[PDB]
């Protein structure tokens, strides 16, 4: 993220949002609420929780910079993840005899009627034992996971698939998988005085948003 | 893109390919260390 | 007696959702309220599922989540890419 | 004996937050980031 953002109390604003992500009019309301009244007969200090809730949900290096009473907020943050995540569940059946495993949990689901529903690491198999040593599977698994937000109920996260391979006596072959890749770009100018090739870049807020995220299932 | 797989030379190439790149990707996760600790294996794939 | 300074949350309702530049420039008793705004967008998503069957075996796949639908009854409905 | 089930999970993580310019400073650019770690490791088995 990046962002500029000029204010003057009697010459007007520039603001920006969605990459700059935090206004110069709703933090300099926040703000020129936030400065104590006084009283008649005490003077209380306790105009607050307004700040402590625009600024709850921020991460960015946010400087004021004064210049000719020109409140320069200027706004900047950037933040790389990285996860790493194998998992590999095993069985043990006979031929032709199905078998599970299961290391999730139970979660109330409400339907109206509220009922028990499994999640977690799901292997469900079935092989069978072709000539020549070559197994045939027929393979149903889920990888499921609880998340957050809780709109009227709690949502989950699956990654379940439902195939039928044929593989050789010990060698790996790919189920599924996702590549997924993403991109993103959100600029916000001034008309005119945007594309100056010197002090334009601090009239725009130069958003960002690079993804990428791989998956794979083996066997 | 559809992709028949005869024998175990076809599922060599295509689970070798698909195997071998995602571990590569695994280590360029473990030559690109974690940022504090540099003795902390990372989650990487078996050798074949 | 105390004079209050919190007539507000006017402004912090109608300049929220706001992104142009609005200057104020008097000239003969003329506020003249100058709005500008220009703002570009790219976005870019390469997705490839994959998957492997037999000859004449069906088979799905799913990356998505479960969202509780309201039908009246709540019922679990799955999206994401299948 | 013999093996039934069982399952080796593995994690990691990381959650470097920077400042855009003045955050890779080799001496003192340190002192700018919030770098997150989360490293994890679980096995399980089942026998008879």
């Amino acid at each position: 993220n990046f962002g500029v953002q000029w204010g003057s109390k009697d010459a007007g604003l520039m603001q920006f949002a969605n990459g700059t992500q935090i206004p110069i009019g709703t933090l300099g309301a926040a703000i020129s609420a936030a400065k104590p009244q006084k009283g008649s007969n005490p003077d209380t200090n306790g105009d607050l929780s307004t700040l402590a809730q625009l600024l709850s949900g921020f991460s960015g290096t946010a400087v004021g910079v004064v210049k000719g009473d020109w409140m320069a907020l200027v706004q900047a943050v950037k933040n790389d993840s990285s996860s790493n995540v194998l998992s590999t569940p095993s069985i043990t059946t006979l031929d032709n005899q199905e078998a599970f495993f299961m290391v999730g949990q139970d979660v109330p689901v409400l339907t109206g009627t509220v009922e028990r529903k499994k999640v977690g690491i799901m292997l469900k198999v079935t092989p069978q034992i072709n000539e020549g040593n070559a197994v045939q599977m027929v393979i149903e698994q889920e990888v499921s996971k609880v998340e957050g937000q809780t709109s009227l109920d709690v949502v989950f996260g699956e990654r379940k698939l439902k195939t039928t391979v044929l593989a050789n006596d010990g060698e790996l072959i790919v189920l599924g998988g996702l590549m997924d890749d993403q991109a993103g770009e959100s600029v916000a100018k001034v008309p005119l005085l945007g594309d100056i090739p010197l002090i334009g870049n601090l009239f725009k807020s130069t958003a960002d948003k690079k993804e990428k995220r791989n998956l794979m299932v083996f066997i | 893109r559809p992709t028949i797989l005869r024998d175990g030379m076809a599922a060599d190439g295509v689970s070798q390919r698909k195997y071998n790149y995602m571990r590569a990707e695994q280590i360029y996760r473990d030559e690109q260390g974690l940022s504090l600790m540099p003795h902390t294996a990372q989650p990487i794939l078996p050798a074949q």
